[PDB]
């Protein structure tokens, strides 16, 4: 029966695609590993896929996967027991070692480009006709952290140009210096821009960007990374819902 | 095991029930006070399964079959046996489902992404409820829910559906369906672009965002961009459920005959009712 | 914030995109920006490239559609309340059996369907080649022209592959809102019950996985766009902890997890499957299996 043979069939490709799908998602992160960092023994019934190179856009480099892994800068970290399986406290400040809620990747330390050469993300006061065309401009609104306390004031947005999106917040703090926030790590109202992940003492600690002009890909897994890790780490600090609405 | 670059995010907190008590793993599965609830619903429940195979007398996955209470027990309990295994499975499943919802919501603390996966689960975990809660109450029996075996519930399916005629006329049913395709159609389209470009000729650098921009605008005229894709995405999926929770909360409750004669409230509209000529006239 | 729509629009010029291998002069004008666009994704529209086969495609697929049209005028009376009151219900129909597979059917018994299906042959094939040659012009992979291959795969099985196989025109699909439902109804009755086709059964399952996988591959995006996530070929190129996280929260949720770039590989296939298994399901309907039922009983 030929409908019968289809069906037979189509089970031994599934069975082989699944396969292969599987096997190409393991690119990064494997071998996988103890938590010592050494080889696991058991690395699973799938075997890894054969290298391939990606070439990169302007010249960047080439990326090739499966490889060794490229995380190398210390952990932070420490077990809590002896058997596997249990969380690693954190040795000192979680948010400045960036583990947890606060990791982050050592990427490129290069801004990424578009197609045409050109940095990927500007402020806006450098992005030749890029303005607000809809809803509540926020550049020059106070910033308020979850404590309620002002941690700075709103002095640009940074814009992703292919996306033509709004991808940062540029904060001045009141030393002066400015800080970017993820812009869909705020929330904007009326009368200013409110900041739910950190207490306006954080804001200070967030890291910071070499060249005012330009973020690297580097230093925005720092910054989100952080802002991010606040979540849990300043909890403590988090005025609750009811203060808020006062 | 761990991934080569996780050790750095298993970290204590984001628990919302029992502290550090349940906070670790087994393998990579994180567990949590949730994890061990799921399972504890998921064990029972199957276990009432097997049970119900028992009583039904077969081991044979293509014709195990929980049925709920017969009309005759109405919102009642009922015997074991005919409808109450039913009952307690269906307590087991919203509990095992909403406890993995629940533990979702943990892993994101711990890692502090955003809560759009369990929140988008719940619908799902709602259309379930539609079918074996929802409706059922609204309707006044458990009967009215379909049953917990491999092709019985298609029959239900079939015979639920064409106790209106062919369903295709739900104008609910119509949108979901909708949902459906154009969410498989932007799926498709999502893939192949992102892998379109990562993959360029043989030879080639990667292709960037902005060919993906150029790819589409040039093709149709229009491209909605990375974020908005996958906000498509999501928003195409979870309306496709919910106008399928949608089309079903309405039939037998306020809807009780053939749904092509709903279609009729637009072919007798006065202005046109009588004028002769065309399919209706 | 849950990042749903955008909090605030930012516009910059006109972007003309890359050039590559294009040839510019097929490329229309920017088009107007859509502020309402903008809160979901891009405000811009536009411009588009229209080459000979895209102007072949766009006349083929007006004529297609406008010859349905005609019709319904006709069954219509041509009286502009009649059109809008019945317009779901009026249907172009093909030949009736007794005209097999020939093209001799008189305009209003078949002849105008075989012309309509004729430009949406065209239509179709021609917006295909588009695929393949826009991303070549771009020197971007074919994924998007396989894909769509995938899904013009059940529509020729459903109106000229399968009904060639059967001996006539009156096996395909008729043109019309209600109609081509009425025959899809009327299918699974004569082929005793399309439940019972493993094909029918496999294709609703990657459509149910297709909202399944979506839901949660663009949650997970947005969950993660706090730290770039939607940067997807960035983040393939250079790994970050957006698409570390996201791969965590699945391997702790479910016990293993994809890689920024193999979870579009996950998803091509997911839908592509849709209509691949949907294709077969149907074309060995009343060709090799008359009734589901039955053939299930003997496997
Ligand atoms: C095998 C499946 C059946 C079928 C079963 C159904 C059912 C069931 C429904 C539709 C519905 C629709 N069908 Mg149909 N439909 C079929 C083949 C087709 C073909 C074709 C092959 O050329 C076309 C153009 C359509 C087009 C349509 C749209 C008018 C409508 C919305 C679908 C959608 O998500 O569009 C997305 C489009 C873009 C993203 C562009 N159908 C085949 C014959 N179709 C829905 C509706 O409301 O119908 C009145 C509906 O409920
Ligand atoms: C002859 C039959 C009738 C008909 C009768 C009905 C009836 C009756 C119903 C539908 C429903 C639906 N119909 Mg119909 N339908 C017909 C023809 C069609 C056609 C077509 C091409 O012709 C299409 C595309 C559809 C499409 C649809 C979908 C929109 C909808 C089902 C999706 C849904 O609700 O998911 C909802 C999602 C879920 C239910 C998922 C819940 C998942 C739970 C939360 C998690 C499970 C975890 C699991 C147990 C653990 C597994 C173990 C692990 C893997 C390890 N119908 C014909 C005309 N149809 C249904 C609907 O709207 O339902 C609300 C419905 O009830
Ligand atoms: C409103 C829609 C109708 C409905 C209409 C249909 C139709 C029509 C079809 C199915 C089909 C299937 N349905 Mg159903 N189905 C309904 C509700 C459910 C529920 C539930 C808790 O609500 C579950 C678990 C299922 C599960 C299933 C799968 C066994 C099967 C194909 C997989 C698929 O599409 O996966 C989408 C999800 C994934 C791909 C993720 C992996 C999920 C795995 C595959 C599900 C395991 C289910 C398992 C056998 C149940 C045992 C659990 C153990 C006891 C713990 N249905 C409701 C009542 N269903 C297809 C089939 O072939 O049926 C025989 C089919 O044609
Ligand atoms: C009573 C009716 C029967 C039934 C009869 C059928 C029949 C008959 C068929 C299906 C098919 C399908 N059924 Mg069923 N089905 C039933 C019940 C169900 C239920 C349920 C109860 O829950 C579900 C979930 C499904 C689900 C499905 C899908 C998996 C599958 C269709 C995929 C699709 O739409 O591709 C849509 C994609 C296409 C049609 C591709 C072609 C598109 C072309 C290329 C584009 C043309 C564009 C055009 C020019 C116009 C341009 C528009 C402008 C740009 C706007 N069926 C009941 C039992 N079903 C189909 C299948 O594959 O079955 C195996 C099918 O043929
Ligand atoms: C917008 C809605 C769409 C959606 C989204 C969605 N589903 C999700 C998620 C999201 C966002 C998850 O995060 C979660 C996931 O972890 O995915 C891997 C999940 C998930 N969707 C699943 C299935 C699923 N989703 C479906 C549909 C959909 N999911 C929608 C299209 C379907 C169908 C029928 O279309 C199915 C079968 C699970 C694989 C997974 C959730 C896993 C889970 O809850 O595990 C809990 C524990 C168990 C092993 C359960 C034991 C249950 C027993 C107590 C009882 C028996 C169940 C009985 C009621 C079934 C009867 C069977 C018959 C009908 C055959
Ligand atoms: C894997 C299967 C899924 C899929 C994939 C898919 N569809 C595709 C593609 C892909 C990969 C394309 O590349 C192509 C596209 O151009 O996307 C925008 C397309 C496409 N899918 C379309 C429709 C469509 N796809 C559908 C379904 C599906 N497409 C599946 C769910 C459906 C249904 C019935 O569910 C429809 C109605 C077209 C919008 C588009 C192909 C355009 C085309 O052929 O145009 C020819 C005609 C004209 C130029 C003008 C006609 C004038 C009109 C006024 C009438
Ligand atoms: C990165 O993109 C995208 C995806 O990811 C891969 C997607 O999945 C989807 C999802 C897919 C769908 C919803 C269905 C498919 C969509 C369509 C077939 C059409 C949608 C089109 C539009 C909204 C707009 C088209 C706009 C046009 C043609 C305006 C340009 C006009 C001009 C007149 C040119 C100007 C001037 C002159 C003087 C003439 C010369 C979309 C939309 C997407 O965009
Ligand atoms: C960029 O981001 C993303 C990731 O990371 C890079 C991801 O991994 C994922 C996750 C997705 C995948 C790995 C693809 C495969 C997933 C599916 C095809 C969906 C259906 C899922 C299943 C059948 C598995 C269900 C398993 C369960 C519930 C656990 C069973 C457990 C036992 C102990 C027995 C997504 C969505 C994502 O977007
Ligand atoms: C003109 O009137 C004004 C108002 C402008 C416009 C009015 C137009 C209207 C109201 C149009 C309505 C159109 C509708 C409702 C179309 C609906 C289509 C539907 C519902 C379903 C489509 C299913 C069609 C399929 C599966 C078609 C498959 C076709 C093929 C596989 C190609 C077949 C080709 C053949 C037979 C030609 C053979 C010849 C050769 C040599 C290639
Ligand atoms: C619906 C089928 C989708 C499931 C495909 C199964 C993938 C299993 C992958 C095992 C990977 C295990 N691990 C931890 C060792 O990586
Ligand atoms: C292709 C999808 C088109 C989606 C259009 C969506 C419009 C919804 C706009 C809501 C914006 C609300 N507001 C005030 C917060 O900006
Ligand atoms: C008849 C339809 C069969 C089409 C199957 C198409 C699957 C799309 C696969 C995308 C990956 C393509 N590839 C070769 C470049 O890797
Ligand atoms: C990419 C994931 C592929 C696997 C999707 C899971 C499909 C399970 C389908 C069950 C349908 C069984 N059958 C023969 C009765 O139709
Ligand atoms: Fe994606």
């Amino acid at each position: 029966d030929l409908a019968s043979l289809a069906i037979y069939s189509f089970w031994i490709f599934l069975a082989g695609l699944i396969y292969y799908l599987q096997t190409e998602n393991m690119r990064e992160g494997y071998p996988l590993e103890n938590e010592d960092g050494t080889p696991a023994a058991n690395q699973g019934p799938f075997p890894l896929p054969k290298p391939k190179t990606f070439i990169l856009p302007h010249g960047r480099g080439t990326l090739t996967v499966p490889g060794p892994e490229s995380e190398d800068r210390p952990i932070a970290l420490a077990r809590t027991a002896v058997s596997e399986g249990f969380p690693h406290a954190p040795t000192g400040d979680p948010m400045k070692d960036g583990v947890g809620p606060a990791s982050w990747v050592a990427r490129r330390d290069l801004p990424e480009l578009d197609g045409h050469g050109h940095n990927k993300i500007k402020p806006m006061k450098a992005a030749a006709g890029f303005h607000v065309s809809a809803g509540k401009n926020p550049i020059g609104l106070p910033v308020r952290g979850c404590d309620l306390e002002i941690a700075g004031k709103v002095v640009d947005i940074w814009v992703d140009i292919p996306e033509q999106m709004a991808r940062f917040l540029e904060v001045e703090l009141k030393d002066g210096s400015t800080r970017l926030l993820p812009m869909q790590m705020v929330k904007v109202q009326s009368n200013r821009v409110h900041v739910n992940a950190l207490s306006s003492d954080l804001f200070a600690g967030i890291p910071t960007i070499k060249s005012p002009t330009e973020v690297t890909l580097l230093e925005e897994d720092k910054i989100c990374g952080y802002v991010a890790g606040g979540l849990m780490y300043a909890a403590p600090k988090r005025k609750s819902v009811v203060a808020a609405m006062l | 095991a761990l991934l080569s670059f996780e050790r750095k995010y298993r970290v204590p907190g984001g628990t919302l029930v029992g502290g550090n008590l349940f906070d670790f793993w087994v393998g990579p599965f994180y567990v949590g006070f949730f994890g061990v609830a799921t399972f504890f619903f998921a064990a029972l429940g199957i276990i009432l399964i097997a049970w119900s195979a028992v009583l039904q007398g077969t081991w044979n996955p293509q014709l195990i079959s929980v049925y709920p209470p017969a009309l005759e027990y109405g919102l009642g309990g009922a015997p074991l046996a005919k409808g109450g295994l039913w009952q307690i499975i269906t307590i087991c499943a919203t509990g095992a489902f909403v406890s993995w919802a629940l533990r979702e919501v943990e892993i994101c603390r711990k890692l502090g992404i955003g809560y759009h996966i369990p929140f988008a689960f719940a619908f799902a975990i709602l259309a379930y409820l539609t079918l074996v809660l929802f409706r059922p109450v609204m309707m006044g029996a458990w009967g009215y829910a379909f049953p917990y075996g491999i092709w019985t519930h298609l029959d239900w399916v079939s015979n639920t559906g064409y106790t209106y005629g062919n369903f295709h006329y739900n104008p609910a049913h119509m949108i979901a369906i909708s949902f459906f395709f154009t969410n498989a159609l932007a799926l498709a389209l999502h893939g192949a672009l992102v892998l379109s470009a990562a993959n360029p000729e043989k030879g080639k650098e990667m292709r960037t965002p902005d060919h993906e921009n150029t790819f589409f605008r040039d093709l149709v005229g229009y491209s909605i961009g990375t974020l908005g894709i996958h906000r498509l995405g999501l928003l195409l999926s979870l309306s496709a459920v919910f106008f399928s929770a949608l089309c079903m909360i309405i039939t037998g409750t306020i809807w009780f005959d053939q749904w092509v004669d709903w279609w009729q409230w637009w072919v007798k509209l006065p202005w046109w009712a009588n004028i002769p000529g065309g399919i209706n006239g | 914030y849950q990042n749903i729509f955008s909090q605030v629009q930012v516009r910059g010029p006109a972007d003309l995109g890359m050039t590559e291998d294009v040839n510019l002069a097929n490329r229309s004008g920017v088009g107007p920006f859509s502020t309402l666009l903008g809160w979901f994704g891009n405000a811009q529209l536009g411009p588009i490239y229209l080459g000979s086969l895209g102007v072949l495609s766009l006349f083929s697929g007006l004529m297609w559609f406008f010859t349905i049209g005609i019709w319904f005028w006709y069954q219509a009376g041509w009286n502009p309340a009649v059109f809008l009151r019945d317009l779901f219900f009026f249907s172009l129909e093909p030949p009736a059996p007794e005209y097999g597979l020939s093209f001799a059917a008189p305009l209003k018994e078949g002849g105008l369907w075989l012309i309509a299906s004729f430009f949406m042959f065209v239509a179709v094939w021609s917006w295909w080649g588009r695929t393949y040659l826009r991303a070549q012009a771009l020197g971007m992979g074919k994924h998007t022209a396989w894909a769509f291959l995938s899904a013009i795969w059940l529509w020729m099985v459903l109106g000229f592959i399968r009904p060639i196989l059967m001996g006539s025109w009156s096996e395909a699909v008729p043109y019309g809102i209600f109609s081509h439902l009425d025959w899809t109804n009327n299918f699974s009755l004569v082929h005793g019950n399309l439940f019972y086709n493993p094909f029918h059964g496999l294709s609703i399952a990657f459509l149910y996985g297709s909202a399944l996988l979506f839901a949660m591959h663009g949650a997970t995006i947005l969950a993660v766009s706090r730290f770039g996530g939607e940067c997807e070929l960035e983040q393939i190129a250079d790994r970050g902890t957006a698409a570390e996280r996201a791969a965590l929260f699945w391997r702790w949720t479910m016990g293993f997890n994809a890689t920024m770039e193999g979870i579009h590989r996950w998803a091509i296939w997911m839908a592509v499957l849709v209509t691949l298994t949907g294709g077969i399901g149907i074309l060995l309907s009343g060709t090799v299996v008359d009734n589901w039922y039955v053939w299930g009983q003997n496997h």
